[PDB]
Order: structure tokens, then C-alpha cells, then sequence
């Protein structure tokens, strides 16, 4: 019960209590209480792939509780370390697309009344995660069983390529596209009927980013770091100490959703009051 | 002449109101103080009708029990198969402003009005296979509101220029035309035998006509507010008015006065529809507060609710074999209860 | 289900023709006309392009306008009012040169509706040319009593455009307001920023943004 | 203008004040009898069974 | 008005091919489901195929699939029947039949007139014990067929049908579902059973109302008619 492991431990625990409850009951009611509206279809499916996250949640739970060594076999290891990695990642590139929809249906107004429909959204939403299916193959084969140990313990271009790629696709273009368009929604704002406004959704798009560079940037930080840190000392050490901290933060975004997208939906949320 | 005509009509109504009131001796609720309540009525939805796109308006049943059709101001009118839950035509109004909709009681016909002042009639058994306009009855200068079948030929239509008219939909004429509204006509229901009609209009008045003779019989002034919803009870010696001030009253033809009031104190909600159950004991009433209440007609309390409809019911109807009850909403949803 | 698969097969295949109709019908802008009478509703109506309620469906620079002129239902307005909403917005046109009153009462009574809380209205302000030669004919103290100023054209425009704006309370929508003489092409364009202005806030609350 | 108006409404008043009414009670007593008469086959307040019933 | 005319019919030799194409106008082919019913010169209808309403569901028989195939052109208003490697046995009159379905609809109600083609276990097994009655006009007939399997499905509907072709002519529904007289069709039709053993009985029958009746059953593809009991003056 290291400090570095138990306060992962403490931080899986309260992502699971506070978000199986909120994902559940967000996606029961979008799923079923609320429309199939263009915009209740990004939260639909953001609400899976964070709920897939914390049903993997237990997964990582007994990964740091045993220390490793998973005493499943070898396609336990070939699914689960592959599904939370594809949980993960649409979970990010669900909230790039939300962003990009909430730019598009302010910069182009009139594209976004013709040909913008449920059809669409699920197109998107549909190509989103083929492509986190996709990024997820790596992950999948270069995975290899090796006891090296008293115990037989599961792990793994083999690296660096899917390091870089990953990094990528799930920190810098991500994050540069929420930015980008919360500023350039933020700039559009203060222009006419809006100016009362740009108070409250200055706010929120700043709340929103903050939460997705808090919760992901230590992540991506260890993972390269690790690259730099060879093994066999504390500079490494460390990072292999904290890196169950920074998956505990990453699952607990998964968590933090719910909270920041879909209940900012008033509509949504006299919605889930009523069924609650 | 005014004044002495004014007064004769002031002492007349001051007449029919001390014989209203003398041909009351008890009230409803002292006469069924001593059955047993019917308790509460549990009714799941075993049936909900996803088709709708926009806010459903109107629904009317099948003689049958078994078809529906429901107009929405998506300009469309779906025709339900309840048990199968499955669509059998879908008509493309020509006009999207639609508050009501009708189905004949032989299920050749489907009528439907609006905001275009004009009855559609459509013809379902059509040997092209498709379903094609009739006739298209225009003579009112107001917003059709109501239109009720009296058979495949003649139709009672209520209207919002404060007439209802009977036609003939063979020759496309105004057979009669009934008034003496002061305001909109905005709801309608024929009698059983359906040799006479009542009206509820928005002056706060319900008048009673009969096709036939073409005049009004009896008028029935008790709400408060626009009377949105009318409906006879299966014996056909009384209906109900459900109005927008959150009350649905009881009135009785032969007694000419109301008998029951259906209000409760946390309900402020406006009527949108009244329906009796086929033996008349259950009035099941729509509320703009996205309920329907099951009032027991005899008690006058609350029997049930029938939540989960997430915006005003705008029509409820209880099959013609007492089955099944359907709610039409605003959020697009017709659902079946039993 | 024996041959009932072929009324199921029916069933779908008008499923899906509701669907695509659904999505065909939702990329048209609705607009609400009203106003009061000799109001040049009629004017705009038929300078924009093309007995009850008369649609005039345009397109203007790929926004399909279905604009829905109302006047002509001489009843009661709460029983049918309902209807239209989920508008974009609602056009307004005023007579400048008749008549104020009675305006002012119908836009206090559609502004505060109890449907329109969050339609924003597009104001009209027609007849300039004729409001300014009565002006230089006759004071415009004549329809407000308690109207204190200069007697100028472009004042006595503001004081209107004000009077008509102050009737809103709900801070979710706002009033376009417009000078128009009837003599001018500019009639459709304004309707066209306004109504863009309308979709991207009404965009951006729906998202929950705004 | 208003004279042809006041005569049909009070020709139509003396019209509908000549209508033999009948007592409440009877009224309600025969809304009671039809109700308890028929609520055998009332489906809605006495529940059917799922066998018997189209909509299970 | 509804006219269902088809041609493509003539003489073919054996092992050679055929195209038979049905022309419809007057009713709104995109909606109605479309059959072909073929009759040999001495035998009575046998089924062919089917193709839906929007070309969704194909249907053949034992002795037509792989060899025939059903196709339709909506806005053409054609239905299109190929034919592939024409035995000696297909030789038959090809009839056009529109079959709309829903609740309540009627289905085989309408039929084409034909084109005469000369060419050089599990299915309900329905017979009809009678092949040909002597009958008076006045007098009341009685049709009977026996089906194989029950046709009373669990949803209350029966699926018999009734068709009359007199001499010369097309056939003509009478009777759908066992019990429903088709629109047009005197009344002194009538038609009932129980299941399996179905009558049609005639109430003052005329010298129009002799031929040659057929039953057939809609329960399930492939769809099997009756022998024909012939009705002669």
C-alpha cells in the first residue's frame, strides 16, 4: 500500500463510484428518455465509450492490485489492454467532434441547416470509431507474454512509432482543435446579441479545456517520458510508480464527461430530474 | 325595440337558470356516495406509435379497434395498426397546418382540416392503390377545428369562425350550418346515434345541435375559459367538457345542467381532451401538464395517471370496443395504455 | 407472421419515406408574418418573391424561407398561435405613416407569448417616406401624448424603434429592427443576417454553449 | 343590423326554455345504472388478462 | 382504368430463353406487390413468383428458382419475368397479378389478361375432391378444397383464397382470406371453413357465374393452388 499505488487505488475507486452512476444514467436517459436529436447523438455516444472505460476500470483495479502478473491468459491481455486503449481514444476523438460541431453550427450557419441531421452525427460518430479501432491494432499485436520473473507478467518501432502516434492523435490534435474552436466560438461571441453572453461561455469552454489538459497531459507526459528514462533507476522509477496515477486521471475524464457535457444541457437535465 | 328585446332575453335566461336550478334535487356525488370506488388503475403503455415528427394534433380510432390515424403538423397522416404497432398509409396533406382528423365509421374515409379553412377528405379504398383527395370541402372562413364522420357520405366540420356546418361530401356542399357561437368552435363529438352533435366552443359555452333539424337545443354554460374538448358519454344522455380552466365537467342532456366537476387543487394544466371509457365509468382527461388523469366519472377522483409523455397531450381516444386508450402528445409520440 | 412480413416490409418502407421527408422539411427556415393591418405586409410579401394563412416558400442564398403570412385568420389568435412555434422568428411589420397603438398592443401581446419566450423577432419599420412627409405636415406627439423632443424625422424613428423594443422582457431573445420606405430591394437581406443570427444562437443554446 | 340579432337570440332563448328537463337524481341514477351494468365488459377498469388481451 | 396488359409470349424452342414483360397503368404500381401465375393449357394455376413491393422480397417456386427471375421497373411501370433454359414443361399462359398488402388490403384482386408461351415436401398439399359439377342457373353449388396443413393462423386470419376463371377470360378474386368478398364480386358469394376443409358456396348461381374455380393458399412461399372445380351450365 505504496503512496504512489494506493492513491491510484483511491482515484479508481471514486471514478468508479461517481461515474458508473452519472454514465448510467446519462445514457439511459439519452438513450431512452431523451430524442435522437443531431446533438443528444455525440453525448450518446460519448456516454458508451466512457462507460466502457470505467466497466475496463476494474481491469486496471486488479492490474495495480496484483502488481502485474495477470493470471488470465493470453487473450485476457490481447482484449483488455486493447479495449481500454479504444475507450480511451474515442472518448477523446467524441470530444474533438463535439467541439467541431459546436464551431461549425456558429461559423456556418447556413451549411449547418441544410446539411446538418441525425444522419450525419452518425456517420461521424460511426467513422470515429472505426478509426479508434483502428488506431488500436498496435496495441493489439505488438503485445507479447513474457515471464521474466517468478511470475508470469504481461507487457511489451515496437514502442517509439506507437508512442509518437499515439501521443499524436490523442494530445496534439485533439487539443489543438478544442482550443482552437472554443477561442474562435469565444471571438464570434462578441460581435452583436451575444455580448451579455461571452461571460458564461467563456466559462464553460475554458472549464471544459482545463479538464481535458488536466486529466490527459500526464498521461502523454510519462508515456514519452518513459521513452527518455531508461529502466533501473528512481528517474523511471518514479515515472513507473506514478504512471498508475496518470491511467487512474485519464479513466477518471471518462468520469468527469458526464459532468461537463451533457448536464451543461438544461434541457437534459430537467430531463434526467424527471426520470430520476 | 332593442332595449324591450334585450330585457325579454335577460328574463328568459334569468327562467332557464331558476329551472336549471329547480330540476336539481342532488348532485352526482351524493347519489354514487355509496359504490365502491373503482381504486386505482395501473395502466402501462403496451404500445408506443414512433412515426410523428412534429406535434402530433389529432388522433382518431377505427371503428374497428384495431386502426389509428394521427395528424401532426409534419403534413402527414399516419394511419396506426395498434396491435401490430405497424403503419398502413401515410397521406401527405397539401396543407402542413393541421389541427384535427377524423376516420370514417366504415374505414373508407379519413377527413382533415386545419389551418387552410378546408375539410380533406381522402379516399383509403381507392382501386389506384394510393390514397387521393375526394373532395376538399371549403366553406368556412375560419380554421377548421373539428370534423366528425356521420357516415361515407355527410360530415359534421366545427370551425374557428364561430360555425359548425354539416356537408355533403358527395356534392361538396354545405347541407346546414349551425350558429349561434360567440367565439371559436374548437371542439366536436356525435352523438352514439349520431343524429345530433354538441359543440364545445371558446366562450365558455357547449351548445347541442341536431343534424337533422339544424337548430340548437340546449346550451350548457358552466366553465370558465376556452373549452377545448367535448365527448359524449356511451349512453349518449350526457358528455363531458374539458376546458382550459383545468376542469372537466360532467353535464347531463336530459337534465340540461352539470352534474360533476373533475378538478384537483395541484392541477392548473388546461384540458386538451376528454374521453370516456366504454362503459362510461372512467373519464380519462389530457392535460397541458403532460398528463392524462384517470378520473373516476362517478366519484369524480383521481382512479390513475398516465404519465410518460414528455410534452401537452393533445388527443386521447378509448377504443370503440373500450381496449385500449391512445394519447397523442406534442413530443410527436402516440402511445397505447391498457 | 406469414404474410404479415410483406405488411411489415410496407411499414418500413413508409417509415423511411416519413424519415427522409422529415429531413427534407427540417432544412427550411419558418418564419412567422404578422402585424397590423395595411401594415405592408402585403408589400414585402410580394417584393421577397412569390384565404386563410398563405405561405410564401422562397429560397435566398441557400436559406429555404417558408414564410407563413397568418393575417388572414380573423379569429381568435390564442387558439391557433400555438402552432407556430419552433419558428425561427417572427417578422413584424409596422405602418409608419397610420395605427400605432393597436401595434404596439399585438407586439407586447407576441413578444411576451407564452410559446415565443425564446423566437426572436425581426422588426419592420415600413412607409419611411411617408412617415417623414407627415412629419413635415403634422407632429408625431399626435399618437404619443407624453412624446418629449425634437420633431425630426430621425428622432421620431428612434422613439418608435424604442417604444417597440421596450415590449421585451426575456433577456433569450432579441428585436431587429428595420427602416424600409417600400421602395427598396433591402428588404430580404435584412430578414436573411437577422435569421442567420437567430440559427447560430439558436444553435449554440441547444448545444448548451449559450 | 342589431334588431334582426336580438330577435333570433331571444326567438332562440323562448325555443330552448320550452324543453321538459327531467330531476337530477333520475339522471344520475340512470349514469350509475348504465355504469355498473356494463363494467363486466369494460376492459379498462377490470383488467384482462394477457391470454385475453390484443395489446400483451 | 387499372390495366395490367403484359406480351413477350410465342413460340420458343426448348432450351432457348424469354423475357415476359407486364405493362401496368392506371393504379399505382410502385405501391402494390407484384406476382406471375402461370396456367398450362389442361391443368390449373401453379404459382410463378413474386417480387415486392420496392423490389425488397423474391420469391420463386420449386420447379422456377434459379430458372426464372422477377424484376420490376417502378417508373417504367413494367414487371419483368426472365425465363432460363425454357423446358418442355414451362409451356403455360403467364398471368400479371398485383397483390398490395397491408391490414385489410385484397390481395391478387386485380389480374393481367396473358401471354400464351408455347414451348416445343413441406409445401401445404391443397386438393379439391370435386373436378367438375353439373349445375343449374337458379340453383345453389357448393366448392369444397381440403388443405394439408391448418391455415388458421394464430392471429385469427385464415389465408384462403378464392379466384373464378370464366371461360376465355382471366381469373377474377372472389374470396380472400376464406371469408372476405372482394370489392366488386356479387354478393351471392360466400365462402367459409375451419382450418383445413374449406367451401365456397354460390347462392343463385348464373350463366355468368359458370368456370372453373380455383382455392389457394397464402400462408407461406412456395403458395399452391387447387385442382379447379369446374362449374358447367
Amino acid at each position: 500500500n505504496e503512496p504512489p499505488v494506493i492513491l491510484s487505488m483511491v482515484i479508481l475507486s471514486l471514478t468508479f463510484l461517481l461515474g458508473l452512476p452519472g454514465n448510467g444514467l446519462v445514457l439511459w436517459v439519452a438513450g431512452l428518455k431523451m430524442q435522437r436529436t443531431v446533438n443528444t447523438i455525440w453525448f450518446l455516444h460519448l456516454t458508451l465509450a466512457d462507460l466502457l472505460c470505467c466497466l475496463s476500470l476494474p481491469f486496471s483495479l486488479a492490474h495495480l492490485a496484483l502488481q502485474g502478473q495477470w493470471p488470465y491468459g493470453r487473450f485476457l491481455c490481447k482484449l483488455i489492454p486493447s479495449i481500454i486503449v479504444l475507450n480511451m481514444f474515442a472518448s477523446v476523438f467524441l470530444l474533438t467532434a463535439i467541439s467541431l460541431d459546436r464551431c461549425l453550427v456558429v461559423f456556418k450557419p447556413i451549411w449547418c441547416q441544410n446539411h446538418r441531421n441525425v444522419g450525419m452525427a452518425c456517420s461521424i460518430c460511426g467513422c470515429i470509431w472505426v478509426v479508434a479501432f483502428v488506431m488500436c491494432i498496435p496495441v493489439f499485436v505488438y503485445r507479447e507474454i513474457f515471464t521474466t520473473d517468478n511470475h508470469n507478467r504481461c507487457g511489451y518501432t515496437p514502442l517509439v512509432a506507437i508512442t509518437i502516434t499515439r501521443l499524436v492523435v490523442g494530445f496534439l490534435l485533439p487539443s489543438v482543435i478544442m482550443i482552437a474552436c472554443y477561442s474562435f466560438i469565444v471571438f464570434r461571441m462578441q460581435r452583436g446579441r451575444f455580448a451579455k453572453s461571452q461571460s458564461k461561455t467563456f466559462r464553460v469552454a475554458v472549464v471544459v479545456v482545463a479538464v481535458f489538459l488536466v486529466c490527459w497531459t500526464p498521461y502523454h507526459i510519462f508515456g514519452v517520458l518513459s521513452l527518455l528514462t531508461d529502466p533501473e533507476t528512481p528517474l523511471g522509477k518514479t515515472l513507473m510508480s506514478w504512471d498508475h496515477v496518470c491511467i487512474a486521471l485519464a479513466s477518471a475524464n471518462s468520469c468527469f464527461n458526464p459532468f461537463l457535457y451533457a448536464l451543461l444541457g438544461k434541457d437534459f437535465r430537467k430531463k434526467a430530474r424527471q426520470s430520476i | 325595440e332593442l332595449d324591450q328585446l334585450r330585457q325579454e332575453a335577460e328574463q328568459l335566461k334569468n327562467q332557464i337558470r331558476d329551472a336549471r336550478k329547480a330540476c336539481a334535487d342532488a348532485t352526482l356525488s351524493q347519489i354514487t356516495n355509496n359504490i365502491d370506488p373503482v381504486g386505482r388503475i395501473q395502466m402501462r403503455t403496451r404500445r408506443t406509435l414512433r412515426g410523428h415528427l412534429a406535434k402530433i394534433y389529432a388522433m382518431h380510432w377505427g371503428t374497428d379497434s384495431r386502426l389509428l390515424v394521427s395528424a401532426s403538423q409534419d403534413g402527414k397522416l399516419i394511419i396506426w395498426d395498434s396491435y401490430t404497432t405497424n403503419k398502413v398509409h401515410a397521406i401527405p396533406l397539401r396543407s402542413s397546418w393541421v389541427m384535427t382528423c377524423a376516420y370514417a365509421p366504415s374505414g373508407n374515409y379519413v377527413a382533415c382540416g386545419g389551418l387552410d379553412n378546408i375539410c380533406s377528405i381522402y379516399n383509403l379504398k381507392t382501386r389506384e392503390g394510393n390514397v387521393r383527395v375526394s373532395r376538399e370541402l371549403a366553406g368556412h372562413t375560419g380554421y377548421l377545428s373539428c370534423c366528425r364522420f356521420l357516415d361515407d357520405n355527410q360530415i359534421v366540420t366545427s370551425s374557428g369562425d364561430t360555425t359548425c356546418a354539416l356537408w355533403d361530401i358527395e356534392t361538396g356542399q354545405q347541407t346546414t350550418t349551425f350558429t349561434g357561437h360567440t367565439g371559436d368552435v374548437m371542439s366536436l363529438s356525435l352523438a352514439p346515434d349520431t343524429r345530433l352533435f354538441v359543440s364545445g366552443a371558446c366562450d365558455a359555452s357547449a351548445k347541442l345541435w341536431d343534424v337533422r333539424e339544424g337548430m340548437c337545443r340546449q346550451t350548457f354554460t358552466g366553465h370558465e375559459s376556452d373549452i377545448n374538448a367535448i365527448c359524449f358519454f356511451p349512453n349518449g344522455n350526457a358528455f363531458a367538457t374539458g376546458s382550459d380552466d383545468a376542469t372537466c365537467r360532467l353535464f347531463d342532456l336530459r337534465a340540461d345542467q352539470e352534474l360533476m366537476t373533475y378538478s384537483h387543487d395541484n392541477i392548473i394544466c388546461g384540458i386538451t381532451s376528454v374521453s370516456f371509457s366504454k362503459s362510461g365509468r372512467l373519464l380519462l382527461a389530457g392535460y397541458d401538464d403532460f398528463n392524462c388523469n384517470v378520473w373516476d366519472a362517478l366519484k369524480a377522483d383521481r382512479a390513475g395517471v398516465l404519465a410518460g409523455h414528455d410534452n401537452r397531450v393533445s388527443c386521447l381516444g378509448v377504443t370503440d370496443d373500450g381496449m385500449a386508450v391512445a394519447t397523442g402528445s406534442w413530443d410527436s409520440f402516440l402511445k397505447i395504455w391498457n | 407472421s406469414a404474410e404479415e412480413r410483406a405488411a411489415l416490409e410496407r411499414s418500413k418502407a413508409i417509415e423511411k419515406n416519413l424519415k427522409e421527408d422529415g429531413i427534407s422539411a427540417a432544412k427550411d427556415v419558418k418564419l412567422l408574418l404578422l402585424g397590423a393591418d395595411n401594415s405592408g405586409k402585403s408589400t414585402i410579401v410580394k417584393q421577397m418573391k412569390i384565404t386563410g394563412i398563405v405561405e410564401t416558400h422562397f429560397t435566398f442564398k441557400n436559406l429555404h424561407f417558408r414564410l407563413f403570412d397568418v393575417g388572414g385568420q380573423r379569429s381568435e389568435r390564442k387558439k391557433w398561435i400555438h402552432c407556430f412555434e419552433d419558428v425561427t422568428a417572427i417578422i413584424f411589420c409596422v405602418d409608419l405613416s397610420d395605427r400605432m397603438h393597436e401595434s404596439l398592443m399585438l407586439f407586447d401581446s407576441i413578444c411576451n407569448n407564452k410559446f415565443f419566450i425564446d423566437t426572436s423577432i425581426i422588426l419592420f419599420l415600413n412607409k419611411k417616406d411617408l412617415f417623414g412627409e407627415k412629419i413635415k405636415k403634422s407632429p408625431l406627439t399626435i399618437c404619443f401624448p407624453e412624446y418629449t423632443g425634437p420633431n425630426t424625422y430621425e428622432d421620431a424613428a428612434a422613439y418608435i424603434q424604442a417604444q417597440f423594443e421596450s415590449k421585451n422582457r426575456s433577456p433569450n431573445k432579441e428585436i431587429y429592427c428595420h427602416m424600409t420606405c417600400a421602395t427598396d430591394t433591402n428588404n430580404a437581406q435584412v430578414i436573411f443576417d437577422a435569421v442567420t443570427d437567430i440559427i447560430i444562437a439558436n444553435n449554440l443554446r441547444g448545444c448548451g454553449l449559450y | 343590423a342589431s334588431i334582426a340579432q336580438a330577435r333570433k337570440l331571444v326567438e332562440q332563448l323562448k325555443m330552448e326554455a320550452n324543453i321538459d328537463r327531467i330531476k337530477v337524481s333520475k339522471a344520475a341514477a340512470d349514469l350509475m345504472a348504465y355504469c355498473e351494468a356494463h363494467a363486466k365488459e369494460d376492459p379498462l377498469l377490470t383488467p384482462v388478462p394477457a391470454s385475453e388481451n390484443p395489446f400483451r | 382504368d387499372v390495366q395490367l396488359v403484359e406480351s413477350g409470349g410465342g413460340l420458343v424452342q426448348p432450351g432457348g430463353s424469354r423475357k415476359l414483360s407486364c405493362s401496368a397503368s392506371g393504379f399505382a404500381f410502385s405501391s402494390f406487390g407484384m406476382h406471375w401465375v402461370r396456367q398450362a393449357p389442361e391443368k390449373g394455376l401453379e404459382w410463378v413468383a413474386y417480387i415486392s413491393s420496392g423490389s425488397g422480397t423474391i420469391y420463386y417456386a420449386d420447379t422456377v428458382k434459379g430458372r426464372f427471375t422477377i424484376s420490376r421497373d417502378d417508373p417504367k411501370n413494367t414487371l419483368f419475368l426472365q425465363m432460363t433454359s425454357l423446358r418442355s414443361e414451362d409451356t403455360a399462359m403467364y398471368y400479371c397479378v398485383r397483390s398490395i398488402y397491408y391490414y385489410g388490403s385484397s390481395p391478387f384482386d386485380f389480374w393481367g389478361q396473358g401471354t400464351t408461351l408455347t414451348v416445343s415436401g413441406s409445401d401445404i398439399v391443397m386438393t379439391q375432391a370435386t373436378s367438375s359439377v353439373p349445375v343449374t342457373p337458379g340453383e345453389s353449388v357448393s366448392i369444397s378444397c381440403r388443405s394439408s396443413k391448418s391455415l388458421l393462423h394464430s392471429n385469427g386470419n385464415t389465408y384462403l383464397y378464392w379466384f373464378l376463371q370464366r371461360p376465355g377470360q382471366s381469373p377474377q378474386l372472389l374470396i380472400y382470406r376464406m371469408s372476405n368478398l372482394a370489392s366488386g364480386v356479387p354478393d351471392r358469394f360466400s365462402g367459409s371453413g375451419s382450418g383445413t376443409a374449406f367451401t365456397l358456396t354460390i347462392s343463385r348461381l348464373e350463366a355468368e357465374d359458370v368456370g372453373v374455380y380455383y382455392c389457394m393458399q397464402h400462408l407461406e412461399y412456395p403458395l399452391t393452388f387447387g385442382a379447379g372445380t369446374k362449374l358447367e351450365l
